[PDB]
């Protein structure tokens, strides 16, 4: 149940 | 939210060309000059054989890792693209899940040498025979043919920048909640691309670009060959495949 996109999208 | 979510003037379209080309230069992963210079660096018969002797699962792992690396650069490109961060999170995820692989396939033509039919992989250039251990020869040859057809267009970096921005901002992606917002953003990016081709006398390539069905077919084939591999080596996928790769191609 991996969800990495939301992390990359939130990382500024 | 964003200027490109409404009808854009010529000066604003000119401003969009510059912006898209800047986002691409900043996130292109490998510089074209470095890829072009490495063309004379080709894997030997002995190195090719070594790759062919690798296990199917070791080869799938290495390839999934190199694809994830490329995808990460496409995520950065998306984040720097005008209007993309102004879309809702659902839509950003929908857009990247459907189009990240398509952008990578398009970007790959820069790393493909039409003269000897080789691709840049792990420091050198090798032909499709390098990937024989994967057991997906139809997919590999379809990717090489696709890269060959793009290479015949002699795409500039700016052309790749504007075309890939368009591949990503596709308002026909199933599951988009702010469809009209994506449609207007798609329309301005189409104008930006077509304006740049008009300005450089490159409109002759419009009819030579692949159909959307071609990139969709390649992505469908990728997903289908990964399902076949997964059935053979489920623990390899579960333990050693990148989490981002699994989020995009095997539903998590
Ligand atoms: C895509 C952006 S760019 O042009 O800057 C750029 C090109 C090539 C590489 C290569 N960097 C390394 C270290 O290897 C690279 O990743 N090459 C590769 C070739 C084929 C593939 C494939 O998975 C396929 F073709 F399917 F995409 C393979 F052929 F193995 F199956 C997977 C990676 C990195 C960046
Ligand atoms: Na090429």
């Amino acid at each position: 149940k991996h969800k990495i996109l939301h992390r990359l999208l939130q990382d500024s | 939210e964003n200027l490109y979510f409404q009808g854009a003037s010529l000066t604003e379209i000119e401003h969009l060309v510059q912006s898209v080309c800047k986002s691409y230069r900043e996130t292109c992963q490998l510089r074209l000059e470095d890829l072009l210079r490495q063309r004379s660096n080709i894997f030997s018969r002995e190195e090719v054989t070594g790759y062919q002797r690798k296990s199917m699962w070791e080869m799938w792992e290495r390839c999934a890792h190199h694809l994830t690396e490329a995808i990460q650069y496409v995520v950065e490109f998306a984040k720097r693209l005008s209007g993309f961060m102004e879309l809702c999170q659902n839509d950003q995820i929908v857009l990247l899940k459907a189009g990240a692989m398509e952008v990578v396939l398009v970007r790959m033509c820069r790393a493909y040498n039409a003269d000897n039919r080789t691709v840049f992989f792990e420091g050198k250039y090798g032909g499709m025979e390098l990937f024989r251990a994967l057991g997906c020869s139809e997919l590999i040859s379809s990717i090489f043919d696709f890269s060959h057809s793009l290479s015949a267009l002699h795409f500039s970096e700016d052309e790749i920048a504007l075309y890939t921005a368009l591949v990503l901002i596709n308002a026909h992606r199933p599951g988009l909640q702010e469809k009209r917002k994506v449609e207007q953003l798609q329309y301005n990016l189409e104008l930006a691309f077509h304006h740049h081709l008009c300005k450089t006398h490159r409109q002759s390539i419009l009819a030579k670009l692949p159909p959307k069905g071609k990139l969709r077919s390649l992505c469908s084939q990728h997903v289908e060959r990964l399902q076949i591999f997964q059935h053979l080596h489920p623990i390899v996928v579960q333990a050693a495949f990148p989490p981002l790769y699994k989020e995009l191609f095997s539903g998590g």
